[PDB]
DNA sequence: ATCGATGTATATATCTGACACGTGCCTGGAGACTAGGGAGTAATCCCCTTGGCGGTTAAAACGCGGGGGACAGCGCGTACGTGCGTTTAAGCGGTGCTAGAGCTGTCTACGACCAATTGAGCGGCCTCGGCACCGGGATTCTGAT
DNA sequence: ATCAGAATCCCGGTGCCGAGGCCGCTCAATTGGTCGTAGACAGCTCTAGCACCGCTTAAACGCACGTACGCGCTGTCCCCCGCGTTTTAACCGCCAAGGGGATTACTCCCTAGTCTCCAGGCACGTGTCAGATATATACATCGAT
């Protein structure tokens, strides 16, 4: 006694049984179907002429037939659909990355079949590196928009929870392999169905992401001293990390080359920063900070929108302030 | 003989030495006409890094040949 | 009468951060009589976390926590952190 | 825990206002004191855990938040 | 029925109130506001029982001195009712932030 | 070598760790806690006459004089709190005028 | 007698003070006078209270101080709400304070 | 475990004002936390008249003059005489 | 020719807050102090720049008060300040009962 | 001699405070305001100097006593 | 206006509990005696404040004229108060759990004192270059047109 | 609006003076160098904070009503502003004074220290009288009829 969607590219459909069951508040596997023959009939144009045909309002999550009914009269018309890819109509694009709409779909999809309990994402030490927050879905797909990357570019994030920054931004561009290294727990071991739902749900949804690979263990253990020098851009969310813990993270960024570009929420460096003989030291003689634009309608819970700062590894000024010793 | 110091930053200096000195008397050679604190200055000749007490005749450096300069943060 | 201040230590300070600077001998007295003022706040406060611990020595562990009453919030971030790495400095000499 | 700056209620403000003599409260005011007591509240309660800090205990007594008052300038008798 | 002309109950409860003692905030929705604002300064803070009455008392006796403050502000602007661009004004008097 | 170089401070440690011993502040003096706390008075004084020489410069002076430091202190919002009751020879205001106040 | 307070008339500890002014990092050295000489005035302040607070308790007819009375004590005075200004009573209360306009007409 | 107070000099100072009257106990730490009080900005004035004039004493010399400072106009003209009276009166006894 | 009433006086404004210099002459205000000093004890003599001390107060203390004076004023929508003001704001602080 | 304060001193401190319309009933209020505020000051000043055995009053003890009344003054040697 | 009843004032008795009084038990107050050291006074000192002249030259003072502003008031639209029904959520007191606060244990590395040596710091010398001042120029609003 | 009309920037020159190097002489800062005692971990223990939970019920809450009050506008009456003339006292320079602050000295008598003595104050202890609840009159007042 479960429930069946048909795969509209021919991949393996995915069952859900019954009774459906409810993953958090605003996110269950009932009303998740509702949307998955939504986002599909966005995804093939003739099947979304199917369902303006004879759907109704009169379907109700409480009756296992009529939530069927819908279902049955989803998995009729992707029969219609494959035979007549058969003919002369092209099949649908399947190597292309998936529109914000349907990045919309698939992620929480993954965070909801993968990530069981929420709770235990919140099983934490406070006031350590240990402790648990994520990240908005405008402000990942804000810098979508704004920053810029390739595939000599490797986006890599430092405490990736179950990993959506990264989700966010492998299915994004075309970096050649990602990294998302986790000294948290609970969503680490979330993260191994974390992967194996996300590359499935690229699969029947049938669209493209980037190599990824979400790994639990040190950020600060020795190897990776070596491993942050070969990063391009790095995403850290140093709210509570503690300093010293972000000393560490300055000792591993004293190795790194032109173009590292990183986006995070305490600044390292002063926006007013000024280099003099006092600070030689410091971290903002190499790198320029700019304020990403915090996400309009977003208060948090101190009052001001969520900030993370843009910098820009950037060596010009440095020997240009040595040079202006010299000068005049 | 004299060197050529080619830095990352596309500047290279004309810098001349004997083939016997140390990289040290090279780096307060460097803060002579370039000034850069030789403590935060970081030097590699072709994957082997000179040392400050070491000499050119350990690392046996041809004439007119290039060396790699890196800023490093003390 | 040999009087004490701390006339030429701001100088040197001075000039780390704007070579190209001097100052005048009327704000000079005002950098003077400021750095004898928070000075005796915060040597003040000291004496005062010791008696409430019944405890008779100022540590460095004092200052390091009233610092962070006496100063503001965003101030009191980088100097609790600047004075760490000195007696840091401090441990190795 | 979330949001319970809601708890102070709306005739909790209406009490504290007649106390003081006023005749006639506006509408707005309950949005206003519910910005005043938590701001108040949070230079009070700093000062007070970061004296439970030095100590090295993890239980706050009521010999720190009057230690917390008297350095505010707001001396309380009655509590040691 | 009966009606009171609108003034004269709370003229009554000013005439009832000051002259009692008792804590005009309850006991209890006070104690989850403490232990929230305190709980992103440190976690695990256990309170004793005198020192969230400690708080309770310094936070009737700071707002009863704001309302007496912004009462002869509205007042002083020939108003009865206060408004909160008096509360806004005695707070930039006294100096604070 | 001293014990300002042995630490890389600029302030005495000399003349602090006598002056805790003649304000009688406590009993006994821990050895370390002299260095700390002039490396506290060193960064607010490199923080003052950091926002000093800014504003020096706009009115196209050379020396730092009283109303230049009036400048730094009243602009600054996180020195403005801490000298707040303080008053400061020959410093004037700064120039702000209301809003009601300027003509149509 | 053998005690420095009946020497002097006094009530409150000459020998105690003589103890806080040491123990507590104000000065090195106390000269005689100074133990005797503050101890009579933090006497007088003392009975200046209880003074004012017996004329503010038996008005309201009751036989013990409570705190309701003390706060009447020093509000309804001059040089005592000069004193103490800066000090919030526990349980205390306010004063009957209307104000002009505000009584109906 | 000694926990002093001035508890029990109240009681002969209560009973020399109103003799037919009590204290509560709610009432008794105020004037308990009173007199700590006035004592430590007493005490600790004379800690400044101290050094400030470059002293290492205190007599009663410096107890009167912080007296002139702290308490208001008429409450200060009588404290100096009653305190003065109970010099003397050590004095020739 | 003739000014509009108060265009002067948006310059006055101009000019005095970027100025520094005092602005009560020395010698009336320094015949002021000694008469408030004879009524305390007779023949004491004042030090050149302890008199200095009480102009850099007394005049940034009355600044201060027009400053805070002028709050009242643009709050009871008006212009001009009145002698109910200082009477005000000098008692929001509680430096007057 | 409270007299000698004028009326356009008065005048000239209040446009440093940013005032730009002054009443007539001004003169007599913030002349009083300041007769007050000396009679705070010296009568702490003197007892300083009634202490050290002196009459000359110097220039630290007007310092120590606006440090003691909470209105503390740099750039007089504290 | 006086019903009117509503809220408040005062008063009844009584069982609860909160001091008020006693035991004796324990560290601090008191004596005194001895040693040293800061303080009182004298003695002079050389500055720095009071004092008063004399002329200049801004600044205060007088006055009057025009008008923008505060003042009293009306109108009118609405928002805040009072009351009645309705519904959570504190408050009680109940009981258990245990984390941890507090006290002692028990040795100890840290800080102080004394003495040894001397280099950084301060006072007085010079002296330059920065602003003070000057009298000249461009620029910017104010008000009348 | 576009002119015009003084204001003030801002400057190109120079002239006094005070800040920035320079000297040198002394005394506080560093050194050992040994010690004693305050402090740190260790262990233990009951303390109350915490969890919680059923049970009555005072306390918020939602809403309908309506009225008094914020608010906008008008004006009108006159107070401040601006300007121009007229006068006083601040101001600088001044010089002479001489009192009082400042440093040295000299020694004394008060304070600390130590050992000693004991009893007042503190915590328990039982006993008791002020009070608060619970109700019952007593007052008197606020808005309608």
């Amino acid at each position: 006694l479960e429930l069946r969607l048909k795969s509209p590219v021919g991949a393996e459909p995915a069952v859900y049984p019954w009774p459906l069951p409810v993953y958090d508040k605003h996110h269950d596997a009932a009303h998740e179907i509702i949307e998955t023959i939504r986002w599909v009939c966005e995804e093939i144009p003739d099947l979304k002429l199917a369902m303006e045909n004879y759907v109704l309002i009169d379907y109700d999550t409480k009756s296992f037939e009529s939530m069927q009914r819908l279902c049955d009269k989803y998995n009729r018309a992707i029969d219609s659909i494959h035979q007549l890819w058969k003919g002369t109509t092209q099949p649908m694009k399947l190597n292309t990355r998936p529109s914000t709409g349907l990045l919309r779909h698939i992620l929480q999809q993954v965070y909801n079949h993968s990530v069981t309990d929420p709770e235990k994402l919140n099983n934490y030490e406070p006031f350590s590196p240990e402790v648990y927050g994520e990240t908005s879905f405008d402000l990942v797909a804000q810098m979508i928009d704004e920053i810029k990357m390739t595939d000599d570019d490797l986006f890599v994030d430092l405490g990736s929870g179950v990993g959506q920054v990264v989700l966010q931004v492998a299915a994004a561009t075309n970096c050649k392999h990602h990294y998302g290294v986790e000294k948290a727990d609970i969503p680490a071991k979330y993260a191994e169905t974390m992967d194996r739902e996300f590359r499935k749900w690229m699969k029947w949804y049938g669209k493209k992401h980037a190599e990824y690979t979400l790994e639990r263990g040190d950020f600060l253990s020795e190897e990776w001293r070596e491993r942050i020098a070969n990063t391009s851009v790095i995403f850290v969310n140093n709210f509570a990390f503690g300093p010293e813990v972000d000393h560490q993270l300055k000792e591993r960024f004293a190795n790194m080359k032109e173009g590292g570009r990183i986006v995070s929420s305490k600044p390292f460096a002063p926006l007013n920063f000024r280099i003099n003989s006092r600070n030689l030291s410091d971290i903002g003689t190499i790198m320029r900070v700019v304020e990403l634009s915090p996400l309009k309608g977003s208060v948090s819970w101190t009052g001001k929108p969520v900030s993370y700062y843009l910098h820009t590894i950037d060596r010009t000024i440095l020997e240009n302030y040595f040079s202006s010793l010299k000068n005049p | 003989m004299q060197i050529f110091v080619k830095t990352l930053t596309g500047k290279t200096i004309t810098l001349e030495v004997e083939p016997s000195d140390t990289i040290e008397n090279v780096k307060a050679k460097i803060q002579d006409k370039e000034g850069i604190p030789p403590d935060q200055q970081r030097l590699i000749f072709a994957g082997k890094q000179l040392e400050d007490g070491r000499t050119l005749s350990d690392y046996n450096i041809q004439k007119e040949s290039t060396l790699h300069l890196v800023l490093r943060l003390r | 009468t040999r009087k004490e201040s701390y006339a030429i230590y701001v100088y040197k300070v001075l000039k780390q951060v704007h070579p190209d600077t001097g100052i005048s001998s009327k704000a000079m007295s005002i950098m003077n009589s400021f750095v004898n003022d928070v000075f005796e706040r915060i040597a003040g406060e000291a004496s005062r976390l010791a008696h409430y611990n019944k405890r008779s020595t100022i540590t460095s562990r004092e200052i390091q926590t009233a610092v962070r009453l006496l100063l503001p919030g965003e101030l009191a971030k980088h100097a609790v952190s600047e004075g760490t790495k000195a007696v840091t400095c401090y441990t190795s000499a | 825990l979330r949001d319970n700056i809601q708890g102070i209620t709306k005739p909790a403000i209406r009490r504290l206002a007649r106390r003081g003599g006023v005749k006639r409260i506006s509408g707005l005011i309950y949005e206003e004191t519910r910005g005043v007591l938590k701001v108040f509240l949070e230079n009070v309660i700093r000062d007070a855990v970061t004296y439970t800090e030095h100590a090295k205990r993890k239980t706050v007594t009521a010999m720190d938040v009057v230690y917390a008052l008297k350095r505010q300038g707001r001396t309380l008798y009655g509590f040691g | 029925p009966h009606r009171y002309r609108p003034g004269t109950v709370a003229l009554r409860e000013i005439r009832r109130y000051q002259k009692s003692t008792e804590l005009l905030i309850r006991k209890l929705p006070f104690q989850r506001l403490v232990r929230e604002i305190a709980q992103d300064f440190k976690t695990d803070l256990r309170f004793q029982s005198s020192a969230v009455m400690a708080l309770q008392e310094a936070s009737e006796a700071y707002l009863v001195a704001l309302f007496e403050d912004t009462n002869l502000c509205a007042i002083h602007a020939k108003r009865v009712t206060i408004m909160p661009k008096d509360i806004q004004l005695a707070r930039r008097i006294r100096g604070e932030r | 070598k001293t014990r300002s170089s042995r630490a890389g401070l600029q302030f005495p440690v000399g003349r602090v760790h006598r002056l805790l011993r003649k304000g009688n502040y406590a009993e006994r003096v821990g050895a370390g806690a002299p260095v700390y706390l002039a490396a506290v008075l060193e960064y607010l004084t490199a923080e003052i006459l950091e926002l000093a020489g800014n504003a020096a410069r706009d009115n196209k002076k050379t020396r730092i004089i009283p109303r230049h430091l009036q400048l730094a202190v009243r602009n600054d919002e996180e020195l403005n709190k801490l000298l707040g009751r303080v008053t400061i020879a020959q410093g004037g205001v700064l120039p702000n005028i209301q809003s009601v106040l300027l003509p149509k």
